[PDB]
Parts: structure tokens; C-alpha cells; sequence
RNA sequence: GCGGGGUGGAGCAGCCUGGUAGCUCGUCGGGCUCAUAACCCGAAGGUCGUCGGUUCAAAUCCGGCCCCCGCAACCA
RNA sequence: GGCGACACACGUGCUACAAUGCCCACUACAAAGCGAUGCCACCCGGCAACGGGGAGCUAAUCGCAAAAAGGUGGGCCCAGUUCGGAUUGGGGUCUGCAACCCGACCCCAUGAAGCCGGAAUCGCUAGUAAUCGCGGAUCAGCCAUGCCGCGGUGAAUACG
RNA sequence: CGCCUCCUAAAAGGUAACGGAGGCGCCCAAAGGUCCCCUCAGGCGGGACGGAAAUCCGCCGGAGAGCGCAAGGGUAGAAGG
């Protein structure tokens, strides 16, 4: 895990969009592809879209899922099985 | 069962019975005998009730051991399971979690080799 | 234990220092 | 009851750990015990020995409001 | 012609002293909307069979077709 | 009989408390206890080492009742199982004896459980009588870890003149029965 | 009508004498070879034609039902 | 986002199955190379990873740097172990916009297979094999157990 | 092809056919005498391993169990254990 020096990260293009629909109107579908963006409590609540390399991922945000990053919940490998 | 949950081997060195122990590792083995004052050499068919008790119940105080730790270990798991993220699909599947190759190896997670014609 | 991390022995072969091998 | 195939019950004493002192019967007229009922962690009240862990999963974690607006 | 998609192997291996032989391809057909014509598809990945031997594994599901069941 | 602890405890602590929850116009209509069988499952003495009086020593230092036998009544295929095979033993604790030996078991055994999380408030009859199942037998205070050879469970069928479930938890709860929830 | 039969992909044991399925080929993985056969190491596949009964237990004993071989079908 | 997929098969290796061993402390003896948004003394904080300091050096100068096996003594006493370190839980440290995919390291807990390997098969004839550490290229970091080098200890056998 | 049970068999008995269905050619030294005691199958609920079914506890359950083997009759106020 990062470096505890540096404050937790988000891309703040997201955090500015988490923000905005606290006071404004919650809420839409957030678009987005940052991946990286560690879960902040002021998401909770929400359905924001991980893109997975080429399409947009559902998730919907709760309470005992924070610490873990937007990319955890929506994979790229497609697997199912083998020799089925 | 005396201490904790389990009873622990006489003949051997209490530095190591210790560690006979689910959550005991040398370390706790380490700092478990110099804070409740027993020598690491003597072996556990050697002592006293008193340093039996003491023992006893500093290291059943201090962390969590047994059941209790194989269960939040196994919620810890479930949580991740629950969600779900990938670090807990991979415990659905029963893969590696640690990001590791599956190609080749990997047969600790995966278990016996399923040949396939 | 060249794989053992927790030793000296298994700390010299990777190339790191710790509580296990100090410096 | 029947004689010569019963284990005779007698005036024993029971002695646990945490000092706790039972005087009930036995076979055996002195035994000595691991956790009791005056000291086991369900039978005391609330004693979670080290764990009220708790539920500090998740967002106790905060650490900090260290994120721009 | 047919009337349900199915998939399909055909092994010709003959290996018995160098002599030779080795055919293999696992295909899927279907029924086009009639009067579409015949389709094919190069759908091999990589060179598990190769190049070379394409051409020639055309001319013989297209040949075999001039003969229905 | 004698004095002993939980006796005392269920005439002059347990039962006015009852009459208080439910109020009863006699006082043979207030929940006692009848009997407390034990009751090794068992089938580990199958057509495999048959006699195991090791067993019958537990039980015997247990409660100071030697057990009785119990025998395979149809013989049975999939179980090894051959009509009149020993399958298991069974001993059947009343008065001072039962109480002595429920007292040991609230007071130190089902503590001495490695995770108790409490019995189950669950395993009520619907008639008045409860049952729990132990996993093994150094639980109990006169068995040491240098007299075993396998583990035993055993079950115990715990018997009351109650009529109902809610009389029963309130009679076990009130003699000290730690219910998980 | 009388007899025998039906069990891994093929061919054959086990059935009489209830308990536990075996042999040779074939298949599959690995070996040897430039390669292929041969050969060497290793493994998987029946759930005993079906339905019913006896039994604690049925490939096994008993009944019926589908199928296959052999013999009979004469004085007319 | 993928080249890091996993029902499986092969090659190349590393680490092991232990007492000629393994662990802890005390103490020795190499070479070749590298190093100016680089090597980093020593002092201090933290069990540590590392961090805040801060001296020297364009370096037969200061440094990386302890070489390791080994030597002295002491502990374990043949056990799936004080052999083994895979896997998993929790907490961390650094690089870097960012470590979910997908980094390496630390420490805490976990302590799997593995008791010397079927058919088959490689290497080496002397400072070689075996065994033990060191450096360098690449390089932000590193998935290196790879590669190209360096020295320590140091064999066996060749009738034919 | 002899023997046992059922039906045909027309409510005593008996009653045929190359009529419909089974079974016997044994067994048990206790599976015999007697005394004493005990009551089943099945259903629901409860109980470590333990499953539909091993053993234990409860409640319901007149006989559907058991009575070595076919069937019938009989049978717990026992012929059952
Ligand atoms: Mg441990
Ligand atoms: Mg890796
Ligand atoms: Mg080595
Ligand atoms: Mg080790
Ligand atoms: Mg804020
Ligand atoms: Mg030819
Ligand atoms: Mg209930
Ligand atoms: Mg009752
Ligand atoms: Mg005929
Ligand atoms: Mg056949
Ligand atoms: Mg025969
Ligand atoms: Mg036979
Ligand atoms: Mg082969
Ligand atoms: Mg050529
Ligand atoms: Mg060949
Ligand atoms: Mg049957
Ligand atoms: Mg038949
Ligand atoms: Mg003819
Ligand atoms: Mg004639
Ligand atoms: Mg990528
Ligand atoms: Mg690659
Ligand atoms: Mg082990
Ligand atoms: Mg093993
Ligand atoms: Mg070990
Ligand atoms: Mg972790
Ligand atoms: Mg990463
Ligand atoms: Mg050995
Ligand atoms: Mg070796
Ligand atoms: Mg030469
Ligand atoms: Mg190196
Ligand atoms: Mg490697
Ligand atoms: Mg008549
Ligand atoms: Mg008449
Ligand atoms: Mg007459
Ligand atoms: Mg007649
Ligand atoms: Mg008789
Ligand atoms: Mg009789
Ligand atoms: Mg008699
Ligand atoms: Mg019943
Ligand atoms: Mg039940
Ligand atoms: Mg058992
Ligand atoms: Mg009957
Ligand atoms: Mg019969
Ligand atoms: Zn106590």
C-alpha cells in the first residue's frame, strides 16, 4: 500500500463531481476511468461507472467498502470457466 | 487444554510450546517471557502453577488467538468475498489473491494436479 | 532458510536488512 | 444403587484459576481447572478480553480530511 | 442443407511409421438465411494450424459440399 | 440426600422466582427437573475394536453411574451394522447424582469448551425438555488429557416437568444455562 | 416350444458359492525417436439390459418385461 | 485495459526435504567493479522497512562495504521439527501523477507440499565439478531465482 | 407327477380342468420346559460426529410391527422382546 506521508489519493476530478451533487442534486451516473481513486465515506451511497478497457461497470457504493479502490469492483479478465 | 486453548508439549523448550499456539509465533514467544518473568529454558514439564498462570492468562489477554482469530480471519475473508472485490473473488474461485502467474504453478491455492487429455 | 525471511540466512540472499539481520 | 461397579461420589473440591473455589462432589476429591464460570469471558459480563475490535471496518479509518475542496 | 447450428470435429491422424497423416479441425456450421450463399470463415488464431494448410482445408469442406446427406 | 449447590439453589432461589414470572395456583405445577440421560451416540465401537469399556470409565468418572449398553436394533448395511452390534452407551442421572453432575457441568465443563459462544436457545423440545450435544469429553473436570485415546462426544438429554418451552428457558436460564441469544 | 445369453470403447472373466468388479486390446498423460510405429512408466472410463420382489446387503438369488444366439417345430 | 488469464502439458531455474544440519551471539580472510537532481559516513527516532539530519568524495583519498562459507562457544536431539518457507489475515516503508489489475521491502500471525523423486535424462577431467558470498549492465521502482562478471573453500575418477 | 397356502369353491364339508398365483424336501440345544419382567411399526419435535434410517430424550401412535422360510389364520389380556 502507498505511503501514509502523502495524504490517501483521489483524482480530484472525481472528488469535485462527488462533491457537486452533495449540494446540488444526488443523483446521476458518473462516468468515470480513474481506477486508481481510493473510495472516499462522501461516495457511499453512490453508483459510479468503472470503465474495464471497453465498457462502463456499475457500482454501487456502501459502507463496508472504503479503503479499496473503484478498480476491485469491476474486472477486465472475462473468465467463466474451463473444459466446460 | 490449558493455555490457551490448547495444551502444549512438555520435553520442549517454552519459546516453542508457546508457538503451538495459533497467533503465537517466536516473536510473541519472545515477548511473552519477559513480561510475565520466565525463563525461555525451562521446559513446561519444569515449572510452576504460578508460572503457569501467569502465563496463562497474560497471553490469553493480550491478542486474539484461536477460534477467535480464525473467525475474523474467516470474516475478514467473507467481507472481501461479500462486496465483492477482486482480492475476495479470487478467495471465491480459490486462486491466488497476491496477484501472482497461474499458467504454471500456483498449486498450493489450486490443490492437486487435475490432468486433462 | 534461503527463502525464510525471518533469518539472517534468508534475509543475506535477498539482499535486505531488518529486525531478522541488522545493520 | 448397584454395588461393586459404581465409582464412589465424594466430598470433593474443585479449584480454578482466577481463584474461583467450587465445592460440589466428585470422584476425584481435589481437582484443579483451566476457565470457570466466575472468570470465563461469556459468563463475565461483557469481558471481550482484547477485542471490541470492532466493527472499526471501515471508515473509522478516516486518517485524515486531508482531501482538497 | 441444414437446419440447426451444431459444432463439429474431424480428426485425420494415421501415424504408423512416418508414412505421415495429420488433419485436424474443429468447426462450427450454420444455416445461412437462404439464398445467402456460402460463407467462410478463417477464424484460426495464430498458426495452431498453419498458413499453408488453409487453402486446402477450404477446397475440401467446399468439395465435400457438391454431395448433401 | 445432601446439600449440594445447585440444589439449594433451584428450592430457594429458582423456583419462587418461576412462581413470580408465571404464577402457579399449586406447587407441583412449577417446573422441576425429572431425569438427565446421557448418551454416547456412538457406532466408533462398530465392527472396530469392539469393546470399548474405555468409554464406560469416562462416563462412570463423569457422573459415578456406570452406563448401561445400547445394542443395534435392525442390522444395517451402510452403517456396518449388525443387529444386537454395540453401538453405544447410555447412563441415567436423578436426584443428588444429576444434580452433582449438572452442577459441574454449568459451574466449569461448558465453560472449559474451547469458543463457547453459549448453548443453543433453540434445541427446546416444544415439550418442555432440552438436549445439547458435546464434541468432546476433557470438557469435564475429572477427565485429564492422559486418559484419553480418541474423542468422545456424548449427548445430553436434559428432562423437565415443564410443559412448555418458555417455562423450560426461564427454569434452565434461572439454574444458570448461558444461552447465546 | 426347449436351452444359453446381455458387465468400462472391443473381446472376455466375476454369477454357480450375496458383501469385495478382474484379463488382453483400446483411450488418455508422460517417456524414446528427426519423426512415426514398436516398446517403457503412469492414469482415467462400467456404475453390471431394464422394471419389481428377497435380503441388513443383489452384477450375483427369484418374478415380469425388451433384445440376441442355439435347437425344435414330427405322423400331417 | 491487456501482454502477469488457468482445466491443463513441456523446457529453464531457485528454494528445500535436514544433524556434514538449522537458529542466536562473539570474531576473522577476497577480488572486480560502480558512484555529482550519484555513492552515502556517523549521530539520532522507529523491533524494522525507511525517515529527519549531516561529514567526506568529480573519488588507489570519502563511500557502497557486512563479503559469505569458515573460526570460538552456547541452544534445539531426529520429530513434518527450532527442517521447510509456499499460502493467506492485519499493519506498515519507499519509488513514482498513480501499485485494483500489477510493484519491491519490512514486521506481526498463518507454518502447505516436500522424508531424496516412475520411465527417462544433463553437466563436469583440476583450481574444474560442488558449494559460499560479491559486483555490474538495464534501472524511477521492480516481479532477477535471469544474465554477464568476481574472488573464498575445494574434491572424485579415467582400466579401457 | 408327492406335500403346504390362497383363489376358483356357488356363506357347513367336499368339489375339476395342460385354471390364476406362491412355497416345501429344511431348521433351532434353544428358536425347547417353566417362572419373572417388558411392548411394537410409523409419524412429528429435540440431540456431537450421525446421513431418510446406528444410538438418546420427549409427545402422538390397538396394532399397520414382530411371530426363522410361502401363504393364510391367529396373536400385545402375547404366540412378540
Ligand atoms: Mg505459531
Ligand atoms: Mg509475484
Ligand atoms: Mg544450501
Ligand atoms: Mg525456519
Ligand atoms: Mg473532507
Ligand atoms: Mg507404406
Ligand atoms: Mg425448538
Ligand atoms: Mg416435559
Ligand atoms: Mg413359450
Ligand atoms: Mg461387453
Ligand atoms: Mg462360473
Ligand atoms: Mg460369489
Ligand atoms: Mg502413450
Ligand atoms: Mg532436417
Ligand atoms: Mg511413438
Ligand atoms: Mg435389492
Ligand atoms: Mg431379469
Ligand atoms: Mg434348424
Ligand atoms: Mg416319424
Ligand atoms: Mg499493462
Ligand atoms: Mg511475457
Ligand atoms: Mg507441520
Ligand atoms: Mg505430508
Ligand atoms: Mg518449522
Ligand atoms: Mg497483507
Ligand atoms: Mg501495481
Ligand atoms: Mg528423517
Ligand atoms: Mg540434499
Ligand atoms: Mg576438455
Ligand atoms: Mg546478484
Ligand atoms: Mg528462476
Ligand atoms: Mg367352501
Ligand atoms: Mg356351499
Ligand atoms: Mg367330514
Ligand atoms: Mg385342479
Ligand atoms: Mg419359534
Ligand atoms: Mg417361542
Ligand atoms: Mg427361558
Ligand atoms: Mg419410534
Ligand atoms: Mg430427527
Ligand atoms: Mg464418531
Ligand atoms: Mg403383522
Ligand atoms: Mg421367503
Ligand atoms: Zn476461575
Amino acid at each position: 500500500p502507498r505511503s501514509l506521508k502523502k495524504g490517501v489519493f483521489v483524482d480530484d476530478h472525481l472528488l469535485e463531481k462527488v462533491l457537486e451533487l452533495n449540494a446540488k442534486g444526488e443523483k446521476r451516473l458518473i462516468k468515470t476511468w480513474s481506477r486508481r481513486s481510493t473510495i472516499v465515506p462522501e461516495m457511499v451511497g453512490h453508483t459510479i461507472a468503472v470503465y474495464n478497457g471497453k465498457q462502463h461497470v456499475p457500482v454501487y457504493i456502501t459502507e463496508n467498502m472504503v479503503g479499496h479502490k473503484l478498480g476491485e469492483f469491476a474486472p477486465t479478465r472475462t473468465y467463466r470457466g474451463h473444459g466446460k | 487444554a490449558r493455555i490457551a486453548g490448547v495444551e502444549i508439549p512438555r520435553n520442549k523448550r517454552v519459546d516453542v510450546a508457546l508457538t503451538y499456539i495459533y497467533g503465537i509465533g517466536k516473536a510473541r514467544a519472545k515477548e511473552a517471557l519477559e513480561k510475565t518473568g520466565i525463563n525461555p529454558a525451562t521446559r513446561v514439564k519444569d515449572l510452576t502453577e504460578a508460572e503457569v498462570v501467569r502465563l496463562r492468562e497474560y497471553v490469553e489477554n493480550t491478542w486474539k488467538l484461536e477460534g477467535e482469530l480464525r473467525a475474523e480471519v474467516a470474516a475478514n475473508i467473507k467481507r472481501l468475498m461479500d462486496i465483492g472485490c477482486y482480492r475476495g473473488l479470487r478467495h471465491r474461485r480459490g486462486l491466488p489473491v497476491r496477484g501472482q502467474r497461474t499458467r504454471t504453478n500456483a498449486r498450493t491455492r489450486k490443490g492437486p494436479r487435475k490432468t486433462v487429455a | 532458510g534461503k527463502g525464510d525471511r525471518r533469518t539472517r540466512r534468508g534475509k543475506i540472499w535477498r539482499g535486505t536488512y531488518g529486525k531478522y539481520r541488522p545493520r | 444403587m448397584k454395588e461393586g461397579i459404581h465409582p464412589k461420589l465424594v466430598p470433593a473440591r474443585i479449584i480454578c484459576g482466577c481463584g474461583n473455589v467450587i465445592e460440589t462432589y466428585s470422584t476425584k476429591p481435589e481437582i484443579y481447572v483451566e476457565v470457570c464460570s466466575k472468570c470465563h469471558p461469556f459468563y463475565t459480563g461483557q469481558q471481550r478480553f482484547v477485542d471490541t475490535e470492532g466493527r472499526v471496518e471501515r471508515f473509522q479509518r478516516r486518517y485524515g480530511d486531508s482531501y482538497r475542496k | 442443407t441444414i437446419t440447426k447450428p451444431v459444432d463439429v470435429e474431424g480428426k485425420f491422424i494415421r501415424q504408423t511409421g512416418g508414412r505421415g497423416q495429420y488433419g485436424h479441425v474443429k468447426i462450427k456450421v450454420e444455416p445461412l438465411p437462404r439464398g445467402s450463399g456460402f460463407e467462410f470463415v478463417n477464424a484460426i488464431v495464430g498458426g495452431v494450424i498453419p498458413k499453408e494448410y488453409i487453402p486446402a482445408v477450404q477446397k475440401g469442406i467446399e468439395e465435400a459440399m457438391q454431395s448433401g446427406p | 440426600p445432601l446439600d449440594v449447590a445447585l440444589k439449594r439453589k433451584y428450592y430457594e432461589e429458582v423456583r419462587p422466582e418461576l412462581i413470580r414470572r408465571f404464577g402457579y395456583q399449586n406447587v407441583w405445577e412449577v417446573p422441576r427437573l425429572e431425569k438427565v440421560v446421557i448418551n454416547q451416540g456412538l457406532g466408533e465401537a462398530k465392527e472396530d475394536a469392539r469393546i470399548l469399556e474405555k468409554a464406560a470409565q469416562e462416563l462412570a468418572l463423569i457422573t459415578g453411574q456406570k452406563p448401561a449398553v445400547t445394542r443395534a436394533k435392525k442390522s444395517i448395511s451402510n452403517f456396518k451394522l449388525r443387529k444386537g452390534m454395540p453401538i453405544g452407551l447410555r447412563v441415567t442421572l436423578r436426584r443428588d447424582r444429576m444434580w452433582i453432575f449438572l452442577e459441574k457441568l454449568l459451574n466449569v465443563a461448558l465453560p472449559r469448551i474451547r469458543d463457547f459462544r453459549g448453548l443453543n436457545p433453540n434445541s427446546f423440545d416444544g415439550r418442555g425438555n432440552y438436549n445439547l450435544g458435546l464434541r468432546e469429553q476433557l470438557i469435564f473436570p475429572e477427565i485429564t488429557y492422559d486418559m484419553v485415546d480418541a474423542l468422545r462426544g456424548m449427548d445430553i438429554a436434559v428432562v423437565t416437568t415443564a410443559e412448555t418451552d418458555e417455562e423450560a428457558r426461564a427454569l434452565l436460564e434461572l439454574l444458570g444455562f448461558p444461552f447465546r441469544k
